[PDB]
């Protein structure tokens, strides 16, 4: 089976700037190479077919070159609307794709204000108690975020959520929601989640008392 | 120019099939093949089959035993068939022209159909409050919210005082809970002078269970 690999898996650029990502097959597959453009929630859209030729209606600043393994699609100045996951795809066979390469944008880097909420007592009803720990509008995406019970270390009853880009200050906000039972929680007495982010100068805990 | 419009059931259960059909609007179905691809949720496209005649379709081999795609030529419409599915099927599944060599990308592309498979029975939401506190105002700005808990299947809308709040507001990407129920946050960041002026509520709707939730979230 031919496989398509994609680098780099995640590109951050600015406005105006040129980018370069490439798909490597694994055996040679002549021309049959098509590049699509795709964002959330939407269909992909056809930008580069026969590894080379532009759709028509597809701006000039899009290119792509290459044959047999090593192919490139180039966007030569990105516009906002041109920030997506790209794919490439083999023409015959199995028809398979790339992984995705997504294209984000760049900008300073931005601490994240970081909120903690006690489970409420309405839930405390019902059986099950949720505290959420908010990171609002940091840059860049990457960020660890530990839950402490009791100075305890959590591991396992964590979810994470992340929203998209903003679209207009391309900040990141991410939830961190922890879950225990209504006996758990109320067998502790402190709750804190800690944050670790490039902007800031040190590991920052928002912490309550049960 | 040329539309493809696809529907049919997209919420499954298990050992269910999942049948969906594409329309095609702006040309006929004569002199090319259609095809149906797919995406899992955070993973990439996956070619399913195309046809041109009826009578000689082409799948993709791991698939093919389950997969039956056919044309309906007198409306021009093509549908999709896949037996005895299983949550690994969940998915949005893409309908797409595909022409002749030596053009063949796919284009155009139906809009995309959701697919959930699970054994999940239908609940709406519980919505709690998440609390604005004086240990949560960050230099002159308040974090509050809503958790919208345990519902299935998705979406839910969220909104802020019927739709008059709509600056910092964050509504968050569902989550599958390990008990195969969604759960989501809404937040938003306001000024800490308003907390105690100021009223927010945040208003939740699940259709699939008719739910509908105005839940105020005062300080503590
Ligand atoms: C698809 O499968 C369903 C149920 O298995 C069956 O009733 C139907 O005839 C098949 N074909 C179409 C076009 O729906």
């Amino acid at each position: 089976d031919i496989q398509m690999t994609q680098s780099p898996s995640f590109v951050s650029a600015s406005v105006g700037d040129r980018v370069t990502i490439t798909c490597r097959a694994s055996q040679g597959i002549s021309s049959y190479l098509a590049w699509y453009q795709q964002k959330p929630g939407k269909a992909p859209k056809l930008v580069i077919y026969a590894a080379s030729t532009l759709q028509s209606g597809v701006p000039s600043r899009f290119s792509g070159s290459g044959s047999g393994t090593e192919f490139t699609l180039t966007i030569s100045s990105l516009q906002p609307e041109d920030f997506a996951t790209y794919y490439c795809q083999h023409l015959i066979g199995l028809r398979s794709f790339g992984q995705g390469t997504k294209l984000e944008i760049k900008r300073t880097v931005a601490a994240p204000s970081v909120f903690i909420f006690p489970p409420s007592d309405e839930q405390l009803k019902s059986g099950t108690a949720s505290v959420v720990c908010l990171l609002n509008n940091f840059y860049p995406r990457e960020a660890k975020v530990q839950w402490k019970v009791d100075n305890a270390l959590q591991s396992g009853n964590s979810q994470e959520s992340v929203t998209e880009q903003d679209s207009k200050d391309s900040t990141y906000s991410l939830s961190s929601t922890l879950t225990l039972s209504k006996a758990d929680y109320e067998k502790h007495k402190v709750y804190a989640c800690e944050v670790t982010h490039q902007g800031l100068s040190s590991p920052v805990t928002k912490s309550f008392n049960r | 120019q040329v539309q493809l419009q696809q529907w049919g059931a997209g919420l499954l259960k298990p050992s269910e099939t999942l049948s969906l059909t594409c329309g095609v609007y702006g040309e006929s179905l004569s002199g090319h093949y259609w095809s149906w691809v797919r995406q899992p949720p955070g993973k990439r496209l996956e070619w399913i089959g195309e046809i041109k005649h009826n009578g000689s379709p082409n799948y993709h081999p791991s698939l093919k035993s389950r997969v039956t795609i056919s044309l309906d030529m007198s409306k021009n419409q093509f549908s999709l068939n896949l037996t005895s599915v299983t949550a690994a099927d969940t998915a949005v599944y893409f309908c797409a022209r595909r022409s002749n060599w030596p053009y063949l990308p796919f284009d155009p592309w139906g809009q995309g159909t959701l697919v959930t498979v699970s054994s999940a029975s239908t609940k709406g939401p519980s919505v709690f409050p998440l609390a604005p506190s004086s240990k949560s105002t960050s230099g002159g700005t308040a974090a509050l919210g809503c958790l919208v808990k345990d519902y299935f299947p998705e979406p839910v809308t969220v909104s802020w005082n019927s739709g008059a709040l709509t600056s910092g507001v964050h509504t968050f990407p569902a989550v599958l809970q390990s008990s195969g129920l969604y759960s989501l946050s809404s937040v938003v960041t306001v000024p800490s002078s308003s907390l105690g002026t100021q009223t927010y509520i945040c208003n939740v709707n699940h259709k699939p269970s008719n739910t509908k939730v105005d839940k105020k979230v005062e300080p503590k």
